[PDB]
Formats: C-alpha cells, structure tokens, sequence
C-alpha cells in the first residue's frame, strides 16, 4: 500500500491569499496524483490529474506540481467559491488511495462559543420523549467538544451532533447537540449540563439545568 | 447439495429503493438461467424475474416491470433485482431460484430455491415533523426543534423572514429511528423577550407540511 | 397469458387419507406443469415436473398427473410431514407462473372462537403509545375477520394481525390483531370494539371498553 | 453532461448486509472502469473497490476486504456493492466514480462522480424488549375463563421465547408470530386463558427471553383497580 500525506490537514486564509496544500507519498508515485475539491453535501469535483494538467473549465488560479514522493497545489488569489475541502489522490490502474483532506476556512481571531441549554418542552415530554438541547453559538476555530452529564453521570451513545458552515457575516461555526432520552429515564434524575472544551475557553464550561 | 442464499432484505418506506443480492455454492450460474420470486403474504407464490445466460434475455413480471431490474455476475456467481418505486404490494419472501436438471434442456423446472430474504415496505411515504418550542431560560437563546420527519428537506423561516440576523438552522440528523432531526436557534436582545413575538416557519414540503410555532420563555 | 388456478384453497384431510389437488390452466401447457411443496418460513422444494416424472428423493406416495390444462397431485397415505402448501407451476423458457396455492390442514369440526379485548397497560400509556389488543382464541377453520371500530369509527391501516399455526392438540387457529395508536390518539377517543366475524358465530361478536373504566 | 446515481443507501445494523446499485446517463461503462468510494464523518475519502473492464480485475481496500463485493453489468449500465458483516466504521457517504478521461488511456483519474448515498450503520446489533401486561379486564370475562398475557413490543431481532410461571403453565398458552412494525422493530404477544376463580391465589408470570440481547424479564399479570 501507497500511503498519501496532506499538510496541513487545516488551511485557515482570507479572500486574495496565495496558499499551497502539500501532499507526500510514503513511496515513488511519479506523476500519478490528482487533486479534486469537494463542498459539504456534494461530490468531488476533479481539478487536477498528472500532477500538473488541469482540468478543462477549473480556473487558472489553481495550478499543481511535484513528482515522485512531494507534490504542490497552489490557489493564487482565494476566492470565496474556493473555501472547501482539497483532497489529493494516487491513482493507479485498478486501485487509487486518498489523502485525509486539507479544509480550507476562513481565517479569524479566536472567538469562545455561547453555550445555552434547553430542557425538554412539556408538549414533547408527555408524548414520551424528552430531547435535552445544547447549543454552542458563533466560535472559533471549528473544533469543540460537548459531553453530557446526567446527576454527574457522562453520557455515551445518545446524543447526536450538528454544525454549521461558516457564517457569511463573522466567519463563525455553531454546534447543537440533542441528548435524547426516553420519559421515564428523564423523570428518573435530576440535574442534565453539557460541558463544552474550546480552544477560546480556559476551563471548560457548564450549563446545566434541574428537572423542574 | 447444491446451495443458494439471498441478502439485502429488509424494511423500506413506500417509494423507496432495494437491492437484493443472491450467492450460491457448489455450482456455477453461467449456465443457468436465474430467477426472483416472491411468496406474498396471502401465502401463494408469485414470479417476479428471469435472467437468461449472458444476459441475453431479461423479463419481469407486468407488476414489477419498469421498477425492477435484474443482473447476472458470472464469474463471481451473483444475482442482484434492484427495486424501486417500490409498492406495499411488494412486500414479500424474495427467493431466488435456478432452472437446471441433470441435464441442461431448453425449459426445465425450479431445482434449487434459497432460503429467502424478506423484503417489507411500510405504506407511509412520507412524514410530517413534530415542533417543539426551545424557550429563552444582555443575550438570549431561542428557538425551535423539527423531529421526526422524513425525508429531507425542510425549510425553517422566522417571522415569515422578517427575522434573519442572528439565525443558525442546523443540518438535519439522521435518527437511529430512521426519521429525520433539525433544530434552528435565534440570538436576541434580552429586553426584547417580552414585546417582539418570535415565531419560527416550519416547511416540509414533501409531505406539504406548513407548521408556525411561537416561543415564550416559560412560566 | 396463462393462468394457472388450484383447487381447492384450503384441503383438509386426515392422516392415511389420499387426497387429490387440482390444477387449472386456462391454455393448453402440455406437460410443462411442476409442483412444488411449502413449509411456513422454508423454502420451496421442487417434488414433480413434466406433470408426472417424481424427482429423485420424492416418496412414492406423491404422485402428478394429467396433461394439455388438467393436472392433479395426489397424495395416497397422508403423513403428518405432509401438511403443507402445494404450488403448481406451469414453467416456460424464460417465464413462469405459480397457482394461489394449496394449504393442506388438519381436518376438524368448525370452532368459534373465544374472543377477549385488551385495553392498553398505564404503563404503556403513559410512555406515549397505547396498544389495544383482540384476541381470537381456538377457532376453525382460519378464514377469520376482525374490524377495529374506534368511537363507531371503521379503522383502516393501523393495524396488524397475526395468526397461530393448528394447535398440535386441538388442531385449531388462534389470531390476534393489535390496533396501535398514539397516546394523544388514545386519550382522544372513548369507545374501543373489536368486531369478529366467523363461520361458526350466527353473528359477528363484537367485544368493546369505555377509556377509563 | 454524463451523470451517475447511486441507489440503496439507509441505515444498517451492525453485522448486516446492504447492496447499493449505481445507473449511468450520456455514457456507457463498458469501456471504463467503475470504482466505488467514500467519504468517511471525518471528511476524507477513502477508495473503497474498483472493477475493471469486462470484470478482470476487482479489487478492495484493506478494511473491506473479504466483506465487500463489487459487480457490473455493462449490457444495462449498472454498477453494484454488497457490503456484509458491516461494521460501524463503514458509516460514510458513498460515491460510484468512473475511472476516465477525454481520451482512454491506461491510468486516468476519477472524472465523473455520482451524488452519493448515505449508508449509517449502528452501533446496537440488538435491542431488548418492553414488556407490558395484558391484564384480565373487569369486564372482558366470560363464562369461568378469563385471558390473560404479555406484550413483548420493540426487540430486535428475533426471536423471543415466552414460558408462563417457569413452565408450570402451558395448556392454553398461545404466542403469537412476531409482527414488524414500521419502525423497523418486532412485537409479539403471549396469551393464556385461566379459570376465573383462579385469579385470587395463583399468580400469572410471563417469562420473556430474547438470548439475541440476552435479556430475560420476568413480569406478572395482575387485575387492574
Ligand atoms: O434459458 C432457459 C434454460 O437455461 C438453461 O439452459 C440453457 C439454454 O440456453 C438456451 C439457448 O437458446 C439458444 O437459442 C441460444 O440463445 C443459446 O445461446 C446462444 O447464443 C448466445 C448469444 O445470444 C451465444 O453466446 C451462445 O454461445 C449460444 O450460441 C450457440 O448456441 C446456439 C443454440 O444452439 C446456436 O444457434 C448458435 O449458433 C451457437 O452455436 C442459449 O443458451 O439451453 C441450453 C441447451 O439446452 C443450455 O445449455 C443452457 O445452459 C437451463 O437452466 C435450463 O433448464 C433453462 O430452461
Ligand atoms: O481498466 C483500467 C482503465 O480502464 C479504462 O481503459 C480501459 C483499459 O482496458 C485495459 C485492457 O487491458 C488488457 O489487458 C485486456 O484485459 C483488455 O480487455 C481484453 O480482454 C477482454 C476479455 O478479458 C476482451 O473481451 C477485450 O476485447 C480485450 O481483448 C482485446 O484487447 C486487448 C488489449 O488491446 C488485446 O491484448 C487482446 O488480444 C484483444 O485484442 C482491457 O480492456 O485500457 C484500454 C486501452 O488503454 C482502454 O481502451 C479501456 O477502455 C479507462 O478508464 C482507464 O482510465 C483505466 O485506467
């Protein structure tokens, strides 16, 4: 097995910025590599293949090089259509292998998320479900962390994350994340808190509520 | 001692897609003409497909034709029957069949039968979601929670549109229940918790659903 | 297109018994004609084709005849592994088509069955969903049907039925069909009856309880 | 433009099968090799199987292999993946990629993608079930017998056994065939008719066991208030 390297795995710049992703290859590829840039919720789009031809109707900016075990893609003048995922690929006759992907965002200052909770409304819980919501609101960089906690007791397996992209206007990422929960399990403790980790934080912070 | 198994069954929603797989052993189905048949719940047996050798010829039942189809992998010996648009009626016992004897003629019966895989589709196309109120315990955080819906999208306004600063609408998630969950938040104002009403525009149009939910900050 | 018909629907016969199913087609097949026999949740085993010829392993006492749209199996010296579904099938070059089938049951006078309403548990209930359970206790034959009427109102679509094999000792059917609804569905009604109507009843039975008491 | 379409997509249990199909539009696949690829929650892509023309060749990554199959059908356009014992790291979104370019040469990228399908598997293989009394009513009594039972609703998969009182009670025992409800879970329900007069001195246990979770729960049946 070829083993591909991106770096970095993020790439944070502003609109007009020249950037470069790196890809490596454990061993000699030659100029089997293309580079393809795909979008949350589409399909990968193939920019470059050879190394270096680019495809027909990708725009000038982006240019590729390299040989054997390094190779180059190069944005000269980010757009904003150009902030997504860049991933680089050895393909082979009848096998190809990826890269983890470079995620190229929106460079800001570090922003520490407002963190909210929200109990389960009375109209949900007398159906039998008690969804318990926390909400994480405009931070930065993309990467936190939610655990749940029930009468101190960490939750696994039944809560489910989502994020959004970043925001048009600050250039922020928001995160909720739903603990859900059978009626009698809910009415059977006390005291539910999400405890957030950011980067934007010194200690990791805690919204809990009581039941009632 | 000649075997066939099927894989793939399972529960699908009314409309919805499915591929059954058919593997064998101590036989190879290049020569074999391989067949899909259905035992309904009513209990009698129904023939659904044919595939003749190297594909040559292909032929469906008149109620699953245009929606099934049905191909041959020899050199690995494999059957698959994609189906979709898929109807309540076809819910049944998929087995899949070869034609042979010990000698090869030009029509002979169903020798060898699978165990069968079990195929469900439940009537209810589509779902209409649940929209529950997240109250407002300087800042405050509001908003609304769209669960159990199916399938996606829907579409979440506030105040018919008048509302858009400050707005988070959540990509959906796929519940282990296999319905569909969203929830959309809004930053406020403290002070304007009591005057400005916020009511947040549910839309799933797949079910044509139109859901206006207000939320108060709770006794 | 040729429509193979079996006759009759339902076969019932003791065991030592010989008993004949017929097969119907409404053109001329020759001998292209094959049947097969069906345990609940197996898989169809091939036991006559070409209307007569026995396939190697076959007992003896199946037998296949007939020819052009007459065709008729017999079983001479019923055993108990022979109860079972019969399908006959007349099988073309790249087609087929199968009877309705032929289920072969143990032969016994007609039962009513003893029908009994279950209204949904509290602790269902109040976990948001309320099951209503009809029963329909050792009856004969199986041919049974059950309407749920929710405030005099004829349900259709949320419910399911399920159906007991004949009792190794009294050779009858047991059913019981579960009308499932929200706990506000529930709560938003009074009324619940199960309407059964059978053979063996001059009149459908219709079993019904008031939410509450 | 050429288009591909992937079909089969859902959620699986852990240790389930599933099989996706994937038809073409503008083009033919004969001539090109057809690959199936992935994007896993964390972002990248990750090469899960190729076919190569008139399927001489089929290959699979490292943790596929074994479990998945690929196939093609070049006389209608189709392309195929089983995925067996799946497990839960095989949850990602499901690309069929055409290996080609303007002009057929033997090593040309992945030119042509398909929208993709969602295939999730869980991590729960099993799930225990509710169990709820079926209580002999104040009214739904006839004659000297009474019905009394269990719902066993919820459990996944089958089957479930149910005995009465630890196998003393099996004359009147029925238990029906497992139902499948919409939601993709089984329900089943044990009865058994008792003497009436019986209600007051011996008690109705019914003794659920589904080995699949291994869970076994022993519930009474009581009159209600
Ligand atoms: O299909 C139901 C039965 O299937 C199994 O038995 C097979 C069956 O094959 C039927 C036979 O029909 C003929 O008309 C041809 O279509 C023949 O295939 C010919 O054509 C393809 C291209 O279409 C060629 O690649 C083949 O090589 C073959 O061509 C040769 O054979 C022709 C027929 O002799 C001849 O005209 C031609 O010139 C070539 O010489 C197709 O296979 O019957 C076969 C004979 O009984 C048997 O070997 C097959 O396996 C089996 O399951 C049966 O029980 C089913 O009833
Ligand atoms: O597969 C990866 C590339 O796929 C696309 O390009 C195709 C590729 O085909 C590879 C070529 O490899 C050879 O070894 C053979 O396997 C050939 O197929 C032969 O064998 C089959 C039976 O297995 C026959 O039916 C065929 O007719 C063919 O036999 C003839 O052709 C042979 C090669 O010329 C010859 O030796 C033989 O004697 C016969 O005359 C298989 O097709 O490369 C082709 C040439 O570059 C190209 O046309 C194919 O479309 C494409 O997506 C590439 O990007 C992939 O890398």
């Amino acid at each position: 097995d070829v083993v591909m390297t991106q770096s970095p795995s993020t790439l944070s710049a502003s609109v007009g910025d020249t950037i470069t992703i790196t890809c490596r290859a454990s061993q000699s590829i030659e100029t089997w590599l293309a580079w393809y840039q795909q979008k949350p919720g589409k399909a990968p789009k193939l920019l470059i293949y050879k190394a270096s031809t680019l495809k027909t109707g990708v725009p000038s900016r982006f240019s590729g090089s390299g040989s054997g075990t390094e190779f180059t893609l190069t944005i000269s003048g980010l757009q904003f259509d150009d902030f997504a995922t860049y991933h680089c690929q050895h393909y082979a006759g009848y096998s190809a292998t990826f890269g983890q992907g470079t995620r190229v965002e929106i460079k800001r200052t570090v922003a520490a998320p407002s963190v909210f909770i929200f109990p389960p409304s009375d109209e949900q819980l007398k159906s039998g479900t008690a969804s318990v919501v926390c909400l994480l609101n405009n931070f930065y960089p993309r990467e936190a962390k939610v655990q749940w906690k029930v009468d101190n007791a960490l939750q696994s397996g039944n809560s489910q994350e989502s994020v959004t992209e970043q925001d048009s206007k600050d250039s922020t990422y928001s995160l909720s994340s739903t603990l859900t929960l059978s009626k009698a399990d809910y009415e059977k403790h006390k005291v539910y808190a999400c405890e957030v980790t950011h980067q934007g934080l010194s200690s990791p912070v805690t919204k809990s509520f009581n039941r009632g | 001692e000649v075997q066939l198994v099927e894989s793939g069954g399972g529960l699908v929603k009314a409309g919805g897609s499915l591929i059954l797989s058919c593997g064998v052993s101590n036989f190879r189905i290049s020569a074999h003409t391989m067949n899909w048949v259905r035992r309904v719940p009513g209990g009698g047996l129904e023939w659904v497909a044919s595939i003749s050798t190297s594909s040559t010829y292909r032929d469906y039942a008149d109620a699953v034709k245009g929606r099934f189809t049905v191909s041959r992998d020899d050199l690995e010996d494999f059957v698959y029957l994609q189906m979709h648009k898929m109807r309540v009626e076809d819910t049944a016992i998929y087995y899949c069949a070869r034609k042979g004897s010990d000698r090869l003629s030009d029509n002979d019966p169903f020798d060898a039968w699978g165990p069968g895989t079990v195929v469900t589709v439940s009537p209810a196309s589509t779902k209409g979601p649940s929209v529950f109120p997240l109250a407002p315990s300087g800042t405050a955080a509001l908003g609304c929670l769209v669960k159990d819906y199916f399938p996606e999208p829907v579409t979440v306004s506030w105040n018919s549109g008048a509302l858009t600063s400050g707005v988070h609408t959540f990509p959906a998630v796929l519940q282990s229940s296999g319905l569909y969950s969203l929830s959309s938040v809004v930053t406020v104002p403290s002070s304007s918790l009591g005057t400005q009403t916020y009511i947040c525009n549910v839309n799933h149009k797949p079910s044509n659903t139109k859901v206006d939910k207000k939320v108060e900050p709770k006794s």
